[PDB]
């Protein structure tokens, strides 16, 4: 069906900003499905940021404490993630992932057509 | 003097359409703010007062007015509600509902009919010189696929500010019988697809074997097998009515049956119209 | 002191009459009540009318304010009762006004299905004041302005007809002389069934099917016209159970009922026609 | 010396008897209760009987008036319960009236449907209060005045049947000596079926069906005979099925249920009787 | 100080309104709860009945009155009149009207032949065994005159039982305070099947023996025809029951008839078949 | 500065029952337990203190904070049954409470009788943000089941859990950093029962579908055409039987679609009777 | 079913009065029975009926306690006590039975009415 | 099903007898069973019955705590043990079987009466 | 079904004007007509229509109790009395019949427009 | 058609503990379904232990008064009762049987598959 794409990613410094891009290319009826998530080297493929339900809310990880953001632009049909204060915790592969189904937002299996992902790294 | 209100209003859910009494669930979010008589409050920080402790409230002085939801039909679900008072004077107020709401409901173009889901918000007591609303805004649901659906909302929700002139109550004081009215509208359209593939499809291929009657060689054929036609075209009538809703009037469905009718009847008469 | 019986005038608002149940010949009424009296004057903040709103018009009550309970007589279990408001004026006035859902039965003939004609009423009376303390002066109603009603089920003619009568209780007649009767509010709203997916649905092609079974005789032998006449008689079984889906449950036989019944003698006289030929 | 009981005057007014629910032998009952008792007398303004109404009586309980709870022994639930209303004489007497509706439950056999015979009744006790402190020293039960019964779904047949009996409770008869007796008002209501619904709709066409069906004989063939008892068959599945969508809910067989086995058995009859020609 | 012993007795006046897809029944009753409190001053020394809305007035004054929960109640029972029976020498008796949709395990596979066991289960909603115990169980159940008008047939005495739950949650929160005292009523009761035997298994029966006389036609064009209208016929009776037998997530063996039916046709089919061609 | 209070979890799954297949909803009957810690207080004898159901409103009209929790995706009020509190003299606060409640979440029955599906309830406090109050750990209790075969519903695995942050935009404009919400959502996996539907829809169209091509094998034209028409009133009494059975759904299930193929191949069987005689 | 009054004629102001209504026909009870009245130009008015519930009775705002209606169900007949008559009081009063409808007041619901009773009240 | 009483007879005013019943055939309880009384040109009067609930027993407003019913479903039996003993309990005591209905109370719900036994109070 | 509107002109602030609609054809009653205004450049907005419960009608929030919505029955007419007209008042006014619809307040809803009349309020 | 084997039985003084152990082998799904019985001679089998219905409850009877403990293994398709604090009371043959049918956990006619039993003798 659909492709997608993340950009973005790269090195900063503790306290610095980056924004990540995704775009989708296909089927997609809505930017509502797509998702952030991360995998960083020994660890399982975690949640980040989502579409909230009801209109206005946006679901994020326990981690992400006010510090990153997800945004739309629904026309060229992609998200963004804009990713401030950052600490050396949030080193990682970025990845966007849609929503295949299901009826669980945070779950990584519910997800598909997963980009090649964007690698952030955080130093000292 | 009209002590401005603002509104927010968050629509988890619309579903349980109920054809026949032309009404419809909703749950939601009601989010009424204003600007009241200054306070003291605990530390004189925003003070949060949730469920029965706002009835405290109430007794001791707090004006809280009451604000009915117009075309809701029966008294509304109330789940948890709260109140945010600020030493300034700044009160909001919200609270889960879920409600029965009710609306002009054609279903005449079944299973293909449009419709609109509105909710009309009036305070009860309160004329627009003592209360008016200032604005609206509304929040819907965030749907990922529709497919699984039933209905199919099209478009941002529309929203209006108007006032109620009562001629009753017009003599009750003058310039006092104009109440504020906030109209919110949802938009939606039917999915089609279990009528399409169940209904229309299945209905067409048997008017269109209807025909095959004539393709027999004797008449003693061809009227034999018109009744039973006739009997599958009943079959299929009590099959529709089994799962169509409740109607006082005909849908496109209620039409074709009768052009199934129809159809063998014109069959009939013509292998009649052959023999004497 | 003022030993008068209190005259309480009274408004009905009509929003909806819907959800009718044949069976326990009830219908669902939602509106608004209004009823208005004159108390005892009073101070008001800033002498000007005030407002006082459900949970705190038990409150007042509380304190001496006289809010008597009106009940209607043909209520079926307890109306939901929405928002509710006093209004309190200097000069002693009294208005209440309050939301209303109830189920409301009354004596409902279908037996000319799907054209009948119905008379929706509301019967108000107060629950404990006799006529000597408390009457009705008068009763206003007010309907909804309807747009098309073609896609509504019922269709309301006319205007609502109203009375104010006084009900005598023999049970009452134990206690004190005149103190048995009440004053009560009836209002009647007349309404005639739309017929549109009866006449298409029901009628017609029943009409069609008893029409058909009389074409069983052009046959040619005996063992097509007797064949025939149990299919047809299949299909008014198979109407028959068609109607039963969707119509409503009765007591009795409508119009409808009767034509199935009709259906069923058209059918039996045709099969000893047939056989009065033969054998 | 010991307190006499408090002798309790009882009058039920019964407005509708509807919504029976066949399987869960339940029926509707909707109406008024009456009680009537001579308590402490009391000061009330101007020497008048007050009139204390709905969340007013509570006030009155919590300061130490004597507001016995009269339980309905066989309602299905909470009864909803209307208006009520305190009638405080000087004297001591007390009024008590109260709009109620509940589900009742009553042993009710439905075999001879739709010929069936019921007795809708009314249980009242004391909930606390045994027969020394409170008894029930009558009962009046007052009806509704019919019209016309044709467009009702029961026939009612005599007056309301009342008793007053004590109930004595094993369990709780160790608790105390001669205090485990309970005063118990009974009422009764005997009503009869209206069966034209049935009798025109369903035993009509199934005896136009059961008659019919015996005409294949006349037919010329075997394969003739044969193929139209299986049509008759398959009509008399189409009649169950029409009945089964409309008849009640029950563990038992009715006499319309007897008539379409019977429907099974004269078709079953039938083809054993053409087999038996044959081969 | 020593837990409190509850004396606990339940009258059960109505078992109905069965749900099978659900495994849930109604029950009509009441529940009487005795135990000892702390001495207290009554009206003329004498016992004190105190009722429905009094009660909060009491409990709100101090009054020790524990929640017993129904565990396998679905929602909050319909409580009625509630009393209690207060004496000078501490003694309570808690009496209570309920109505409640209780679930329980229900296995419908043998329909309408089936056995339930139809149980009450009682526990307190916040105090262990150590605090609260039930001392015994009495169960009070209707005397019935004729079985053949109603839907169960109650078979036996009430089965009942008191036993302790132990809550592994409530370990490393309190030691040896995780137990909780626990009262269970059994009521066995058997399917009336009268009118499934008369109006299911009967007729059916006499169609799946009609549907054997197929073989006595004469010509292929005869058995062949007919044989899809008793398949018509089973298809049509199976609408017939569908319409009539409860919602299951598996089959009875009304349902085990009805595909034999379906079976004996297809057989019967392939039997034609293999004589023609 | 000023920590929030870290709120502790349990939730009972004791019956997940009542799916509504058009309303896409679905009862759950459990408890709720949410600990935090509060102010040391005197508690009778030092030991803890049980406070349940009217009286807990005793309590909180004279000051203790019991936060309301709300069950984001219940559908209506849930019947709330017995609760309780259990205050320690270390300051710890217990609240227990039972609950039965229509729960609503994205539920797609296209592949019934073998469809999959995933139970959710969110929790999320109705007025504290997680500056206020956050939710520190979940921990999911669900019932211990003995034949699956009796049951409509077969539980696949463990109960998932999250706790996530609720960010929302209607709120950034109220103050700043405090428009973020605490919540807790349990998944319960499962899969449809499909023995009722395999045996008594599957396999009788199965037996109908395989009946239907067995007219090619009747000797005339007139005998071919007026069995598949016998054929066609059972496919449609089928489907009559079908739908009084099937839950109400907007799509077509894999049981609709064999009913659509029955339709096909009587039509397909039809076209090649007469594609033979004239 | 046929109806028929008696007990009208001429009374002085303050007087007395006893109608009298006979049911000859197809009638199950006398509940069904009402009297109404109508004076020389002016509408057919109720005044008096049996109420739904037992031991109940409707009467017009103008009865104002003064009249009472009795039955004798055995006889299929029923009675019309009128005391404390007024000028305003003289009428034709008849006497129907409720064809139907679902309004004991109104008078399009009742029919096979009598040829009515003449009460003149003078000063 | 065939019923039988004994126990009746002459006693003195405050004195006591002990009735009993014993049933024959189609009975499966004695729960069905009821004590009914009828004194010479007087209506068949209850006297007491089984309740619907466990533990629970109908007495008639009469009884006045002074009798007892028993049942001994074993020996398919009921007894009612009369004491203190008025004038007005002189009339002849009928056991009779809840043939159905749904009224404890009325004796048309009962059927199967046996001869009835003579209890006479003297003074 | 026709629509004309009349009455526009030119007015000077805190004048008045009387603005008319006729309707023709498939009309029953004049209740599902309404008023709506339309600037150059500016969308097509609601201005008043008759409300659903009896007595009541739906005017927008800038009206503020300067305008009234008055009909004739008979002429199939319903007409907007303006006072107290502002410079912000001017546009065409427009006369629409609710095609049926659910929302008396959305254009879209309505057809059968009129040609239109102009209000030019000056200063 | 399980096979169900008891072992841990034996002799023990007053006070002493025992470790009862049960192996299931068959068409058995989960050891839920599994409780202890015990039997003492001339007496009936009573209910011991068994799983509770929501997860982290077992049910025990009146006499057990916390001495006693369930534990399983479900790998390995066991149920283990470790008895402590035992008194010659608890004298009897233990039985392990499996949830046949029915709706009462207690009832031992709900159980069937019944082991030859491990007998305990508790020495005064």
């Amino acid at each position: 069906q659909v492709q997608l794409q993340e950009s973005g990613g790269g090195l900063v410094q503790a306290g610095g900003s980056l924004r990540l891009s995704c775009a989708a290319s296909g089927r997609i009826f809505s930017t509502n499905v797509m998702g952030w998530f991360r995998q960083a080297p020994g660890k399982e493929r975690e949640f980040v940021a989502t579409v909230g339900r009801i209109g206005g809310s946006t679901v994020y990880a326990d981690f992400v404490k006010g510090r990153f953001t997800l945004s739309r632009d629904n026309a060229k049909n992609m998200v963004y993630l804009q990713m401030n204060s950052l600490k050396p915790e949030d080193t990682a592969v970025y990845y966007c992932g849609a929503r295949i189904g299901g009826s669980d937002r945070l779950a990584p299996e519910n997800y598909g057509y997963w980009g090649q992902g964007t690698q952030v790294t955080v130093s000292s | 003097r009209p002590v401005d209100v603002s509104v927010s209003i968050f629509i988890n859910k619309i579903y349980g359409v109920n054809t026949l009494e032309q009404t419809y669930k909703v749950d939601g979010y009601i989010v009424a703010q204003w600007t009241g008589k200054p306070r003291k409050t605990p530390g004189d920080k925003p003070l949060i007062v949730e469920n029965t402790q706002i009835e405290r409230w109430i007794n001791n002085g707090l004006w809280v007015p009451a604000l009915e939801f117009i075309n809701v039909v029966g008294s509304p679900d109330t789940g948890n509600k709260r109140l945010m008072l600020f030493p300034d004077g700044r009160v909001i107020y919200n609270a889960r509902f879920l409600g029965s709401f009710s609306n002009d409901m054609d279903f005449r173009l079944f299973p293909f009919d449009r419709q609109q889901f509105v909710l009309e918000l009036e305070p009860f007591s309160y004329n627009n010189q003592q209360l008016r609303f200032s604005d609206i805004q509304v929040y819907t649901e965030n749907i990922d696929n529709e497919e699984i659906d039933e209905w199919w909302i099209r478009g941002k929700a529309s929203t209006h500010i108007s006032d109620i002139r009562y001629d009753h109550l017009s003599s009750v004081q003058p310039n006092q019988n104009e109440f504020s009215r906030i109209t919110v509208r949802i938009d939606a359209v039917r999915n089609p697809s279990y009528y399409l593939w169940s209904f229309i499809l299945p209905l067409g291929l048997i008017i269109a074997a209807s025909w095959s009657v004539f393709w027999l060689e004797s008449f003693s054929e061809r009227l034999q097998t018109s009744f039973t036609c006739m009997l599958t075209v009943v079959a299929y009538a009590f099959y529709t009515s089994n799962i169509l809703p409740r109607l006082p009037y005909t849908t496109v469905i209620d039409q074709m049956i009768i052009a199934g009718y129809g159809s063998i009847f014109a069959a009939i008469l013509l292998i009649i119209f052959a023999h004497h």
